[PDB]
């Protein structure tokens, strides 16, 4: 179990770590979060009590270094930093735990939720989408635009998701216009999976990461990307059976975790109705269709 | 974006543009089978591609053989249309290629956009005008070349005959659309109007009769009356 220690909590803020959120009060005894499960990426995110504008946060993996949080009163935010002095870090964390100055990551032992949301997400791939190679962790916030969004404005602060565009020369073979527009299997299997992602695990990892940035930060371009990657699969007549089964599980846990009160802004009615009821894969997503119909029947 | 009554004079400016109408591409007769089921039989069709400024009509004849062994023919027809429009554009010298292509039905937008990805600078637009180009097959010389075709074929016409010698494109287009609207609403009455007077003939190299300016005004008025009549007979006014 690993630890994200704070230097202190000077401004009132809602802190989240993966699917958990808690409030920390204006000058309250707080030195961080302990008992963080090793083996998964994690995200620690912030929403200031006084300006809920800009949710922001950090993706990190404790196996890649010792990370802490320290408020910066000049830039006005909680910043993640790496401690290179390993002995110093352990001493600090120890000292902190002794004084019970930390909240406990409360992992129900029955609960596989976070694994199921992050199964294919890798820090190395996050760092290629979020370009800031001097840090081992990645900053994301509510307002960062995607490369594709910037095509339709600071390149260094963008989310470099794989561009998907169904009316593009990449998507459409000369001479197979109707075939390739109505059945996206060429774009999915040859262009994206064989060509770009190399395998379905990398494709699913980007899909999961896009969903999590949409949900945790309200990042609109991430929501677009999540839906585009779903639609590309469901709109392909030829998809490896193992990918369809895994997609159903992925989407199931994403819909299960989505806050009910956010469904209005995080779910695209057209994409979901097409995917579940009109697409080539309309009958391949049994678990996802069941939770959608029982939890969000209004959208449909 | 879309083309409507607000931006109607744009049709007659000096940016090359084409209308594409696909309503006569896939044409069938529905009939009973010996077993009392219903079946379709296709007949030849055409793509109606028109430059509204010049009157040039690129009539691509769609021979029934193109449907042989194919499924979902009404959807294929839109993609075949887009393929042929794209082939026409590629065949034209760069200085003759259109800057915009306006489709008369919104279901043609995605097929044409996909076929034309190589031409990112050509705008593909819908229109809110309900244009009567479906009635092109009520022009006897166009219907005749379509039905006699034994293979795919493109035929070029000027749908304005020699009118531009005497009137503007705007007026020529208004005349054309009035004639086609009438032919669409009551073909027999429209044709009677057009051919009643045996002293006014259709030149071998024309589509419409050789009316004087005065006679065209008479004709145009009679075509309005007809459209008003049928609107009366239809709605009981
Ligand atoms: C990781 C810290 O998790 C906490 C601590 C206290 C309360 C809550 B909660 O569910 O709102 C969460």
């Amino acid at each position: 179990m690993n630890t994200v220690p704070f230097t202190s909590a000077p401004i009132e803020v809602t802190i989240g770590i993966d699917q958990y959120s808690f409030n920390v009060k204006e000058n309250q005894p707080f030195h961080g979060i302990k008992d963080i499960p090793i083996g998964h990426v994690h995200v620690i995110h912030f929403q200031h009590a006084d300006n809920s504008s800009m949710r922001y946060g950090y993706w990190f993996d404790c196996r890649m270094g010792n990370f802490y949080i320290q408020y910066d009163p000049k830039d006005g935010l909680y910043k993640m930093m790496e401690e290179r002095d390993g002995a110093k870090f352990e001493n600090i964390v120890h000292n902190f735990k002794e004084r019970q100055m930390m909240v406990s990551y409360p992992k129900i032992d029955e609960d596989d939720t976070w694994y199921n949301l992050t199964e294919f997400v890798q820090m190395d791939k996050i760092r290629k989408i979020v370009r800031k190679d001097e840090n081992q962790f990645s900053y994301v916030d509510s307002s960062m635009t995607t490369v594709q969004e910037n095509e339709l404005s600071d390149p260094a602060h963008s989310l470099n998701y794989t561009v998907i565009n169904f009316k593009s020369r990449e998507a459409i073979r000369p001479g197979h216009e109707m075939e390739d527009f109505l059945d996206k299997s060429y774009y999915l299997n040859t262009v994206m999976l064989q060509g770009i992602f190399k395998n379905s695990s990398n494709y699913f990892g980007e899909l999961q990461f896009a969903f999590l940035n949409a949900m945790f930060f309200g990042n609109y371009g991430s929501s677009l990307q999540w839906h585009a990657m779903i639609e590309l699969i469901c709109s392909s007549a030829t998809v490896p059976k193992h990918m369809l089964d895994k997609l159903d599980e992925i989407l199931y846990y994403q819909i299960k975790t989505l806050p009910e009160q956010y469904s209005d802004i995080l779910l695209n009615e057209r994409v979901w109705n097409i995917c579940l009821y009109s697409s080539f894969q309309k009958n391949s997503l049994h678990n996802t269709e069941k939770i959608m119909e029982n939890k969000y029947p209004e959208l449909l | 974006g879309a083309m409507n009554s607000s931006n109607y004079a744009e049709l007659f400016n000096n940016d090359i543009k084409l209308f594409v109408d696909d309503t006569n591409v896939y044409r069938v007769t529905v009939h009973k089978t010996f077993e009392g089921n219903v079946a379709t039989k296709a007949i030849n069709g055409c793509i109606f591609t028109l430059n509204p400024k010049t009157g040039h009509l690129f009539l691509k004849i769609i021979h029934t053989s193109v449907w042989a062994g194919q499924k979902r023919l009404s959807q294929l027809a839109k993609w075949k249309t887009a393929e042929e429009v794209s082939a026409l554009v590629r065949s034209l010298p760069k200085e003759e290629q259109p800057k915009q292509i306006i489709v008369t039905r919104k279901a043609m937008l995605d097929p044409l956009e996909v076929h034309m990805l190589d031409f990112p600078n050509i705008a593909i637009r819908p229109t809110e005008l309900r244009l009567p180009f479906s009635a092109a097959m009520s022009i006897d010389k166009l219907s005749d070349v379509v039905m006699k075709a034994t293979e795919p074929q493109m035929v070029l016409f000027n749908i304005y005959d020699d009118w531009l010698d005497r009137i503007s494109s705007y007026t020529a287009f208004s005349r054309l659309t009035l004639l086609l609207r009438a032919l669409k609403t009551n073909e027999e009455s429209a044709k009677m109007i057009l051919l009643s007077d045996p002293t006014i003939t259709i030149k071998s190299y024309h589509l419409w009769p050789s009316f004087t300016d005065e006679q065209w005004i008479t004709i145009e008025s009679q075509m309005r009356d007809l459209i008003l009549t049928e609107y009366g007979r239809k709605y009981n006014v």
